[PDB]
């Protein structure tokens, strides 16, 4: 009945230092589709990341590629953190260039 | 050359505040086109894609209007099936309605499909031949004995491979310059230590369209899968999409292995290797 | 474009 989002953090671009680019979070594999995702700048909550409409996969459940416009720095560190009905509590992710 | 489009409606119940949040999106293939959001401002159905732009108000109107009639038909539906299933007024439950058509490459109708879940799980799904009808279980049996004497198939069917066919071909035509591309992915492999004896493979595929991709490991030309970790092909917001995968091979062993890389664009797979 | 028996 309930199911536990996956989640990737990575940029549109490939990175290079004071370029401008989008960072993203992309949620999906989730039921139901009530869901927190934020996007942090060195553990700060980003003010404006925007979503993509809701929609949903063959085994019906839901996807969101949520992203904020960014220009990455040497020592800038972002991360991914979502909350969802199925998370006990939430769940951070590190953006890693290489993943 | 196939194509195909297909609409997507998601009905989710708010118990304690008001009316259901009321979500459609439209796709041709991998490409989102339109969309209508109950809490949005405008109460329109909203163009989503450059080349659907070009329509003129009187769609919007007819796209809105028609969208909208859904949009009051599932609310009403997530009462019923409250009831159903013997849940509660307190509960938030969820109705989900994928719809559409697929064309082979001269331009004509091959498939057409509809299906509808409650709460995440298959309820009522129309067949193959369009005519009939499966429910997925007793609830949805009364549901099925309903659209059979309404003849419903037949509307389905109808719409189906009428004008969702129509709308289809034209939808390839005005936007024949995004739809119609295949961008082949970039690729590239990077290589990260993790032990003294060991190191991470990861084979990469950006900017490619459509979505559709294989990406594989081999060790001396033999096709591994057991230590291939693979993520999910994830859009990367401008209309194209991005994968990876990788392999743990033992330090020194690098050359052995290669990725190979299947899509559309490529004229013919792609062999990479760390070199 | 997308899509009371007495």
């Amino acid at each position: 009945i309930q199911r536990t989002p996956k989640i990737q953090v990575y940029s549109r671009h490939p990175a290079e230092n004071g370029k401008s680019n989008f960072l993203n979070c992309y949620v999906s594999g989730f039921h139901p589709s009530d869901i927190e995702v934020d996007l942090l700048k060195n553990g700060e909550r980003i003010e404006k990341v925007e979503h993509s409409d809701l929609s949903f996969s063959k085994d019906w459940s839901f996807y969101l590629l949520y992203y904020t416009e960014f220009t990455p720095t040497e020592k800038d560190e972002y991360a991914c953190r979502v909350n969802h009905v199925t998370l006990s509590q939430p769940k951070i992710v590190k953006w890693d260039r290489d993943m | 050359g196939s194509h195909s489009m297909r609409y997507f409606y998601t009905s989710v119940s708010r118990p304690g505040r008001g009316e259901p949040r009321f979500i459609a999106v439209g796709y041709v293939d991998d490409t989102q086109f339109v969309r209508f959001d109950s809490d949005a401002a405008s109460q329109r159905m909203e163009p989503r894609a450059p080349w659907i732009e070009q329509e003129g108000p009187e769609y919007w109107d007819q796209e809105t209007r028609n969208v909208k009639a859904q949009s009051q038909t599932d609310r009403v539906d997530l009462g019923t099936l409250r009831g159903y299933y013997n849940q509660s007024e307190d509960g938030s439950h969820t109705i989900q309605i994928m719809y559409g058509c697929d064309v082979g490459p001269d331009g004509r109708f091959l498939r057409g499909y509809r299906q509808d879940a409650y709460d995440g799980k298959d309820y009522i799904a129309l067949n193959e031949d369009l005519r009939s009808w499966t429910a997925a279980d007793m609830a949805a049996q009364i549901t099925k004995r309903k659209w059979e004497a309404a003849h419903a198939a037949e509307q389905q069917r109808a719409y189906l491979e009428g004008r969702c066919v129509e709308w289809l071909r034209r939808y390839l035509e005005n936007g024949k310059e995004t739809l119609q591309r295949t961008d082949p992915p970039k690729t590239h492999m990077t290589h990260h230590p993790i032990s003294d004896h060991e190191a991470t493979l990861r084979c990469w595929a950006l900017g490619f369209y459509p979505a559709e991709i294989t990406l594989t490991w081999q060790r001396d030309g033999e096709d591994q899968t057991q230590d291939t970790e693979l993520v999910e092909t994830r859009p990367a917001g401008d209309g194209t999409f991005q994968k990876w995968a990788a392999v743990v091979v033992p330090s020194g062993e690098e050359q052995r292995y290669t990725c190979h890389v299947q899509h559309e664009g490529l004229p013919k797979p792609l062999t990479l290797r760390w070199e | 474009a997308i899509m009371y028996p007495k």
